[PDB]
């Protein structure tokens, strides 16, 4: 606040409160893998090069 | 709880720090503001700011004067602040040369409004009026500044002038010669019951009586001109209801020994005033008495 | 340097809602039945005297003779009422229906429209209210309830809608009707009937006693009353005995609507119109 003169009004105790908040912004990029390399990779077949 | 405390010395309100004092002194800093003896502290005076224009601010310089307020029925001031040198054109007391000098100083807008607002409804003034107390303070640019003062002494801050209320010489009265030694003062407004002539009767009775019904039983026979006056409106025009032939109500009470005469200046104006140096203001409310 | 604070104790569980909502009220009246220093809260307001059959001025002459506490301080499971004195000055709450201004003096009214709320309580705080709507108040409730016997006529219940609103700065608010199911109150009843009682009899024996007094006659004012009374006019002893303390048993019957001692005179009010600063007054 601020002083001013006689004959003028005042500002008076004053205080302000505000409050922000959070989004919620997911995203989701879901990858597909073709059922042959799924079936190729986790098990073991015969040794060919 | 145990004896000490209450055999202990009680705290000397005013020796003890102040609670900015304790504040600072038990986190040790500094500030620009002088703190150590806070002003007004020692004050009984129950004083309360007001607003007022330019045209009621007239007679107001000079410290001491009855900041009566009003009502007007219009809804944009819904109060106005009257002195009791500028009720007395409405004052049938009030002489012709004392009210011709004493208009010719509240020749504002304010003044003369609050004077065609005062004698346009259907009441009297007493329910139409309502005291205050005393003004001290005059902070004066074009809306002004009062303090009132509504129970306490009349004094400057620091206790260094003790101020004086005083009242035009039309409205004093006293009934006794042998004065008292405390003596009260009260504000007696009575109504003459002519029909043009409706104008009060304003007065300021010093008296030394405390009581309130020894005091309308001597009042009632002071006024007896007015009393069959109000009788004489009541028998000539009937169907028509008055009320409250006088009003009386408690303002303070002085020393009696200091009660004097002086006069107002105001831009080269004087006017013969009772002086009332020690004044005190206790109020009580508006009573009547027929 | 502790103060006057009444302990007032509660009885009750309350939720931190409850004490939220009763922190609001601090600088609030309250009517105390005896100048005590320990006292629960059912001793605490207007709802221990409210009457299912007693009304307005039943309850008005049990608000005389009441030391009008304020709330200091609330806290866990205790209030600190605070009795005040003659000379000082407080904030009281704009807990009335009706606003103030800046030099009015304020009395107290029992709240004629509708705060905690229990089982069998609830909290109830009066009105404060400035004289001339006292007044006006008080001259309306007696007039309305003089308007009780001759209800069933089609004029006089516009004429009562009339009376039944009364006007302020801004406040066309409107009262409760005294009687109830086209009979009065008992209350109200005692209250028109010391009226017309004593009008009765000031319109009978005034004629006799200022004849009597005529002859002993020593001012220029009572001729003019008895020549007001005769204008108007166009037995044992003991009768007059008991007729002339008929006639002041009526008036001491009545002096709860006659007046009102100015308890408050405010000197600021706060912005925005919730508390004004008021010196106390007996």
């Amino acid at each position: 606040r601020v002083a001013s003169g006689a004959g003028l009004p005042t500002s008076r105790q004053t205080t302000i409160m505000v409050t922000k908040y959070s989004e919620k912004s997911p995203i989701t990029i879901p990858f597909e893998l073709s059922a042959a390399c799924l079936t190729y990779l986790r098990e073991t077949f015969e040794g060919t090069i | 709880m145990d004896a000490r405390a209450v055999a202990k010395r009680p705290r000397d309100p005013a020796d003890e720090d102040n609670e900015l004092v304790t504040a600072l002194k038990a986190k040790r800093e500094v500030n620009t503001i002088s703190v150590r003896y806070l002003y007004h502290a020692d004050h009984q005076a129950l004083t309360a700011r007001f607003f007022v224009p330019e045209g009621l601010v007239e007679f107001e310089a000079q410290p001491g004067a009855l900041l009566i307020r009003m009502e007007t029925g219009c809804d944009s001031p819904r109060h106005l602040y009257i002195s009791l040198y500028l009720l007395g054109i409405r004052a049938s007391n009030v002489s012709a040369s004392t009210r011709c000098l004493l208009e010719s100083v509240y020749t504002a807008s304010a003044a003369r409004a609050a004077l065609q607002w005062l004698d346009l409804g259907p009441h009297l003034l007493h329910r139409r009026l309502e005291t205050l107390g005393c003004v001290k303070t005059v902070s004066l640019g074009i809306t002004s500044l009062l303090t009132c003062v509504m129970r306490g002494y009349l004094y400057n801050t620091l206790k260094t002038e003790v101020f004086a209320l005083m009242i035009p010489k039309d409205m004093y009265l006293t009934w006794e010669e042998t004065r008292g030694r405390l003596q009260y003062v009260y504000l007696i407004i009575v109504y003459d019951y002519d029909g043009p002539e409706t104008r009060p009767g304003i007065y300021v009775l010093t008296s030394s009586i405390a009581h309130w019904q020894t005091l309308v039983d001597v009042a009632r026979g002071k006024f007896a001109r007015e009393r069959c006056s109000f009788v004489n409106r009541r028998i000539t025009r009937p169907r028509q209801i008055p009320l409250c032939t006088g009003v009386i109500q408690k303002l303070g009470w002085c020393l009696a020994d200091d009660i004097h005469t002086s006069f107002l200046v105001h831009k080269e104006l004087k006017l013969s005033v009772v002086r009332l140096d020690n004044f005190s203001v206790e109020l009580g409310d508006f009573r009547e008495f027929v | 340097a502790m103060e006057a604070n009444i302990f007032c104790t509660f009885d009750h569980k309350l939720s931190i809602a409850d004490v939220g909502k009763l922190t609001k009220l601090v600088a609030a009246v309250v009517p105390i039945p005896q100048r005590l220093h320990l006292i629960k809260h059912y001793q605490l307001g207007l709802h221990q005297f409210v009457d299912h059959t007693r009304g307005y001025v039943r309850l008005r002459g049990l608000l005389r003779n009441m030391t009008l506490t304020l709330m200091r301080r609330v806290e866990g499971n205790q209030i600190l009422l605070h009795v005040p004195t003659h000379g000082l000055l407080y904030t009281v709450l704009n807990t009335g229906p009706v606003t103030w201004e800046k030099g009015d003096a304020l009395c107290v009214l029992p709240p004629l429209f509708h705060l905690l709320t229990l089982g069998q309580w609830e909290l109830v705080l009066p009105w404060i209210v400035p004289m001339p709507l006292a007044l006006e108040i008080n001259q309306r409730l007696l007039i309305m309830g003089l308007f009780s016997l001759d209800r069933s006529y089609e004029e006089v219940k516009a004429a009562v809608q009339q009376l039944q609103t009364i006007t302020f700065r801004d406040a066309t608010f409107t009262i409760p009707d005294p009687v109830i199911d086209q009979h009065l109150l008992i209350d109200m009843k005692t209250a028109c009937l010391s009226m017309s009682m004593v009008a009765n009899l000031a319109s009978e024996l005034t004629m006799t006693y200022v004849r009597k007094l005529a002859l002993e006659d020593s001012s220029m004012l009572l001729v003019k009353c008895q020549e007001l009374l005769m204008r108007l006019d166009r037995v044992s002893p003991d009768d007059e005995i008991a007729r002339l303390s008929a006639l002041f048993v009526m008036l001491r019957q009545l002096d709860d609507l006659i007046r009102e001692q100015v308890v408050f005179t405010v000197c600021d009010v706060s912005p925005d119109n919730k508390s004004a600063t008021c010196i106390f007054k007996g």
